[PDB]
């Protein structure tokens, strides 16, 4: 069954995988912690 | 997309053209979910009001790609389709309800630096992330400004809105199969989903594991970047069970 | 911090079209 999908998935070869950051995606991560 | 900016090289590998074979033309984003799967938006492949109505054999993808028209020598590959899978519930006739579809690769793709698959959300991800305020990616080749086409893929960050703002925004009836996104007039900043968009995948980062995850399908919208619209997403989660359905059934 | 989306799954069991919207895309 496809369930979760690929074991590797999402994971992206040129940052995660490299524990590198994209330009924009702390402004992703911020809008997940909530105010107050 | 409207007020992004260039993809970095690698931003996106799950990232998908769908190119139509005859008239050769950029037809709509897609995303690559597995090595033989792709998922777009239903009514890239079937919309009659637009006289689009395609086969396997109509098209092509095209994964892989930075540049939107020069061949990217050992990078991108192109790939045939054995078979597409429209939710047999889509509504074209009235509001794009259910604007999904699948397409089965004839030969599985090689995954690379630059071609990787996306996840689907599973349910505590989707409950944690899929809340107003929350920001997704959307990514694509469509154009720049809705009266104009991008040398490269171009990405931009949009937040989730609260679903009785999408409701009074818009004369279409919204269902739980959708949902909206996009900065609020008094919010200053802009961007959206554009002409040529269509089909491609609005993506969210966990934060509890590092993953990826689609949540949204680029689906529709009353013009780009309009004051007081904002684009309408297909809610991914909600028709996963469908998803798996046509895999269980038909993958392999 | 308030749901976008329900948390659900579409099962089995009508206004504007559209196309018929001007700018729709
Ligand atoms: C799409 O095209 C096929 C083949 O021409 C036709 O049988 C089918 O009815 C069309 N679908 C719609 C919704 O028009
Ligand atoms: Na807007």
């Amino acid at each position: 069954t496809f369930g979760s999908g690929e074991a590797d998935c999402g994971l992206r070869p040129l940052f995660e995988k490299k524990s590198l950051e994209d330009k924009t995606e702390r402004e992703l991560l911020e809008s997940y912690i909530d105010g107050r | 997309i409207v007020e992004g900016s260039d993809a970095e090289i690698g931003m996106s590998p799950w990232q998908v053209m769908l190119f139509r074979k005859s008239p050769q033309e950029l037809l709509c984003g897609a995303s690559l979910i597995s090595d033989r799967w792709v998922l777009t938006a239903a009514h890239c492949l079937l919309y009659p009001p637009w006289d689009k109505n395609f086969t396997e054999n109509d098209l092509l993808v095209r994964i892989g790609k930075h540049s939107r028209t020069r061949y990217e020598r050992n990078i991108e590959k192109i790939s045939m389709l054995e078979k597409i899978y429209i939710h047999p519930r889509y509504n074209w006739r009235e509001n794009l309800d259910r604007d999904i579809a699948l397409m089965k690769l004839k030969k599985p793709v090689a995954f690379s630096d630059y071609i990787h698959p996306v996840c689907l959300p599973d349910r505590e991800t989707a409950a944690s992330l899929l809340q107003a305020g929350y920001k997704g990616r959307v990514t694509g080749w469509g154009n720049l400004k809705e009266t104009g086409q991008p040398s490269v893929l171009q990405v931009v960050n949009l937040p989730i809105v609260e679903r009785p703002v999408c409701k009074d925004s818009t004369r279409i009836r919204i269902t739980d199969n959708m949902f909206c996104a996009g900065y609020k007039p008094d919010e200053g900043k802009r961007g959206d989903a554009c002409e040529g968009d269509s089909g491609g995948p609005f993506v969210m980062k966990s934060p509890f594991n590092n993953r990826w995850y689609q949540m949204g399908i680029v689906s529709w919208g009353e013009g780009c970047d309009r004051d007081g619209k904002y684009g309408f997403y297909t809610h991914v989660f909600r028709l996963k069970k469908w998803i798996q359905k046509v895999i269980d059934q038909f993958g392999e | 911090g308030e749901p976008g989306a329900p948390i659900d799954y579409d099962e089995y069991g009508g206004g504007t079209p559209l196309h018929e919207i001007p700018g729709i895309r």
